[PDB]
């Protein structure tokens, strides 16, 4: 085997790479639970199985051509990475934009408890949230406007989960059974740091001439 | 010479245009602009003063007033003296001579002094609440990521270790003050220590009872000469050695057989704390010029590695990690905490504090209205626009958080012609006016006093001078 | 005024990644000045390597970096709305609004809104694989 | 329907560098092909009129044409993909 | 961002209209200039994509698209994707979302390429007269000094040396041909 | 809701005309208008706040308020329907 392979061996195995048996020990000799030579699409190969420190779990990615052998990878890496977001705060969100326009109808029913020019700028945010609605249907061809009012009938008189499914390129009454689901983590974030950023735009005044 | 005091007062109003909409605890920041292309958003009008693109001679000089005696009230001076200005101006148009403005104005400002005094709060060290309240107080509008309450909490905890009462006053030696910053997760990351702190396998680490060297300061020759100044230091006993300069690392591996630091600011500090003096050149360095630090060592930031001198034998050491996520943010925060610091500093050093919200300032109106009409007639005017000048400044107050300002003024005016209501100022949020007292919007009199000192002088200044001229 | 310039700054960059939301999210060609190109719909690619001209529009770059620090996902999604909510601070603007009026009312807002985003969200159960529950939710996110 | 038409396009244009007129021929092509018996002919540009290219010895490899549709296919879609163009660094 | 779209358009149609009149088996000759002010006159398309003075970002895409995998067949692409761009243009202007033409333009590639495989006639390396054909289908309108029925001889029994079967597929490995050339004569002393 | 607006948009105009501050009275009757018993609530120009109209003999025909409305909305539907305008004779 090669010399980058066996030296990530030895290290999980506890092991280590003898010189020279004549001088050896059982000081170097390692350990696995399991070993097997197992078929792999009529290749034969050497399965080792929950050996010390067992770290990652390896996966023998059996590609046909470099495209779709990337093309997993590039697909497993993904959906790891939504799993491990959502993962991470177990609480899902019905995607396809239906929560935002939620959001935007409670936060309208809340912007009513507040006085002052303040219930505006909070029905303003509100408008702003029914943007991903819109524009995340306009992306499939649908009609900017129509499909809001569409979705805000569906919603204020049905589930929160009524949203926008983009892929199939139509509204649907529940997204989750279509599958489309959001992290709360990253859409918490997404919010924080938007308002932060909009935040900040709003709150300069004007620009001055500087010396570095 | 009209030509010429127009455009000082041109450039007096200037200024104030650049600093006027960042007054108040919901003032806007600007953003400034370097010629580089690199830009400093901030709200601090110190540092709008500072990295500001000075013009005008009186412009450098204003600036130059309003920094001097306490990093804030800057803000305050230079509005103040903005209003003054403009009334002055009004007053000129009525053809009256400046020297009679200068005299009404400084009457005005003697009745200002005289009100703030007399109005003024005793407070002590042992009134925490007041101290928190005086730190958060310019900590509003910073923008600062939260952690209002344990920022103030660091203040009033910073400022209680520096100080130590020879007599009457605590001496609150400020300068013993370290600020680093680093990034990485949020303002609550914040944290304060004792001694000062500092941003090869090298020497040991953890030194107990440290001696700390502070220093400022062919190719064989040169290797043997380096040696030799090691040697030098080596041979007077010093467990940790600082220095300035770069240093070959060579002599770093030597050193390692018995950092270079970056900054003098923190070697003073350094120095400061340790009770050790720094030496220009090694030769005459001694065992006596040696730093005592009782328990030296260094420490990982999330990031980076990080000096800690902690230990230090005086009394009144302290420093303090700022944290955050982009450079907006601890900035904002070092500059507001040397805000509070200052703030509190006074607060603590003089012994008195006032409230906020524009409060003092209708008082003080109130007061020269009253004392007006008792001094000669062109004065009179001149002070009675002293108050309008003075009032001004609730107005903008009131404009940066999008309000009306007269109706607001007036309502003040109005609840000040009770004695009970000398506290009531313009709460921003809420819209309307309030006691400022009891909600925590409190500043220090000496704070409000240098102020009005500073603004007058400057204001004066600019009306007094005739003409400029090029001199050599 | 200045605040409307920077306004629209950050406007007319988040409206180039209005294009690039979602699934059918349309591409962004990206010129590497060195004489070579890169394209995608990316939030994160785009924000990053691309080389922003507006100080308001770099800030909102400087957010949207920041929104990918934190996560991977979302990126272009924290763009998209924060000029959305700059857009509809321009109309309150135009109500004579005072910004920061405006600022305070989208931080209660989004406290609110940050408040409501559990009480909207479904719990699910993560009580092992040998259920399957997991697997149909990890199947349906999948 | 605009693909189809696209494509004839280059029928059309392939009649216009013959010094012929485009539009008859594709008619007349159009015209023939309703039989399945003529899905080889096509157009003789020196003659001028429509003929069974097969037995004229104008022969292409099937290859050639998939893979010339595929990649105009993909340079279309990436041209209409692309929303706008950035510099970067 | 119609405006960037368009010029896109725009640079893909002026690529077409720069390789429009090279094809076909009477296809006219394009005149290269070099800025040196030396020339090269030429038939060819490949060749006049790569010595073309390439514009455009898309453009420059273009050619490297149209040039990827078989020398010729980049004609029928670019004038084709030229086409496709103008249909789509007509298409845009009637205000169809780009995500719709593009769908469209997918299926009916599929079906394209579904169309010549099921059309396609079986052919083998025996049946020369076929390779013949082929090899002087690309060979006329090349302005070629004759020798046509010729040098596609030569071709024929070039590929057929380069040829080896190791299954069902012989390997013909194109890149064993060495090309080279000198003066004197004609195409007839070719060997 | 646009409609709603543009109505809304009187109650703001008077209260500009009256040296007021429109967004914050119009929010302000808005608010008072959420209980049944307030509605009669308008506008004191010159006390500056709202007070029920009623008892302050601020009373106007309802006729008059229907007929401005319908006229109004006639106006606007007559603007809104002729799509261009021609020289006849
Ligand atoms: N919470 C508050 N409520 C009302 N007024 C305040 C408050 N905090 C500060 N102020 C006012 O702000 C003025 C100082 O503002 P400024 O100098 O811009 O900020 P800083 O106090 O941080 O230097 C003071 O005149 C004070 O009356």
């Amino acid at each position: 085997v090669k010399r980058s392979d066996i030296e990530k061996l030895e290290k999980a195995l506890g092991a280590r790479i003898i010189s020279s048996i004549k001088d050896a020990t059982p000081e170097d000799l390692g350990y696995a639970e399991l070993v097997e030579e197992r078929r792999v699409g009529n290749d034969k190969m050497v399965f080792i199985e929950g050996a010390k420190n067992l770290k990652a779990v390896n996966i023998l990615l059996r590609g046909s051509n470099d495209m779709a052998l990337d093309e997993a990878e590039r697909s497993i890496n993904d959906a790891l990475h939504a799993l491990r977001n959502i993962l991470l705060e177990p609480v899902i969100l019905p995607g396809g934009g239906a929560i935002e326009l939620e959001l935007a109808m409670k936060l309208r029913e809340y912007a009513r408890s507040v006085g002052g020019k303040e219930q505006l700028a909070i029905e303003a945010f509100a408008d702003a949230l029914e943007e991903i609605p819109l524009i995340l249907a306009e992306t499939a061809g649908l009609e900017a406007i129509s499909s809001l009012m569409d979705l805000r009938a569906r919603h204020a008189k049905g589930l929160s989960n009524t949203g926008v499914d983009v892929i199939g390129g139509k509204i649907v009454d529940d997204v989750y059974a279509l599958n489309i689901i959001e992290p709360i983590r990253v859409k918490s974030q997404v919010l924080k740091s938007a308002t932060e950023a909009a935040t900040a735009i709003l709150k300069i005044d004007d620009l001055i001439a500087a010396a570095p | 010479g009209k030509e010429a005091l127009r455009a000082n007062i041109a450039a007096v109003k200037a200024i104030e245009e650049a600093l006027k909409s960042t007054y108040g605890p919901r003032g806007m920041d600007k953003m400034l602009v370097d010629s580089l292309g690199d830009i400093t958003i901030t709200n601090d009008g110190a540092t709008i003063l500072d990295k500001m693109d000075l013009q005008h001679p009186t412009g450098k000089l204003l600036v130059q007033i309003a920094k001097g005696q306490t990093a804030d009230g800057t803000k305050t001076a230079v509005i103040l003296a903005g209003e003054l200005a403009k009334k002055a101006e009004d007053l000129l148009y009525k053809e009256i001579h400046p020297t009679i403005i200068v005299s009404g104005y400084k009457k005005a400002e003697e009745i200002a002094l005289k009100t703030i005094q007399e109005i003024a709060q005793p407070v002590t060290i042992n009134d925490t609440d007041v101290l928190r309240k005086v730190a958060l107080t310019s900590l509003g509008s910073k923008a600062v990521a939260g952690a209002r309450e344990y920022l103030a909490d660091l203040v009033v905890k910073a400022v209680a270790q520096v100080a130590e009462l020879r007599g009457d006053k605590w001496y609150v030696d400020l300068d013993n003050v370290q600020i680093v910053k680093k990034h990485g997760g949020s303002v609550n990351d914040t944290q304060l220590v004792y001694g000062i702190v500092v941003d090869h396998p090298g020497m040991p680490k953890r030194i107990e009872n440290a001696k700390i060297a502070l220093l400022d300061a062919f190719l064989e020759e040169e290797e043997n000469i380096l040696k030799e100044k090691v040697d030098k230091i080596a041979a007077t006993g010093a467990n940790v050695v600082i220095c300035q300069k770069g240093i070959d690392e060579v002599a770093q591996h030597y050193l390692a057989k018995k950092v270079r630091r970056a900054k003098k600011s923190d070697l003073e500090k350094l120095a400061r704390a340790t009770g050790g003096r720094v030496i220009s050149n090694i030769d005459e360095l001694t065992s006596q010029d040696l730093g005592y630090a009782a328990l030296v060592e260094e420490r990982k930031v999330g990031e980076d590695k990080m000096v800690f001198v902690e230990g230090a034998k005086n009394p009144k050491s302290v420093s303090i990690l700022i944290r955050g996520g982009l450079e907006r943010v601890v900035d904002e925060t070092e500059r507001a905490l040397r805000d509070a610091l200052g703030t509190v500093a006074d607060v603590i050093r003089d012994g008195r504090a006032v409230a906020g919200g524009g409060a003092v300032e209708i008082e003080i109106a109130k007061r020269l209205r009253k004392y007006a009409p008792q001094v000669g007639g062109k004065e009179q005017l001149a002070i009675e626009a002293y108050a309008n000048a003075i009032e001004g400044l609730i107005m903008i107050l009131a404009e940066n958080a999008g309000l009306d300002p007269i109706d607001k003024l007036m309502q003040l005016r109005s609840l000040h012609e009770n004695e009970t209501n000398k506290w009531y100022g313009l709460n921003l949020f809420t819209g309307n006016p309030e006691d400022m007292w009891k909600l925590g919007v409190i500043e220090p009199a000496l704070v409000k006093m240098n102020a009005v000192k500073a603004a007058t002088e400057a204001v004066t200044l600019v009306l007094r001078i005739d003409d400029i001229v090029a001199a050599g | 005024d200045a605040l409307r310039n920077n306004i629209l700054a950050a406007k007319t960059l988040a409206e180039m990644l209005r294009s690039s939301l979602g699934p059918k999210g349309l591409d962004k060609m990206l010129i590497d000045s060195f004489g070579d190109v890169t394209i995608t719909n990316d939030g994160a690619t785009i924000v990053k390597d691309m080389e922003i001209q507006h100080p308001a529009a770099k800030l909102l770059v400087e957010a949207a970096k920041a929104q990918d620090a934190e996560v991977g996902d979302g990126t272009t999604s924290a763009v998209v709305l924060a000029g959305a909510l700059l857009e509809k601070a321009e109309s309150l603007l135009d109500q004579n609004i005072h910004p920061t009026i405006i600022i305070e009312g989208y931080k209660k807002a989004y406290n609110k809104a940050l408040e409501l985003l559990p009480q909207l969200g479904t719990r699910i159960d993560i009580k092992d694989l040998n259920s399957s529950v997991a697997r149909d939710t990890l199947r349906k996110i999948a």
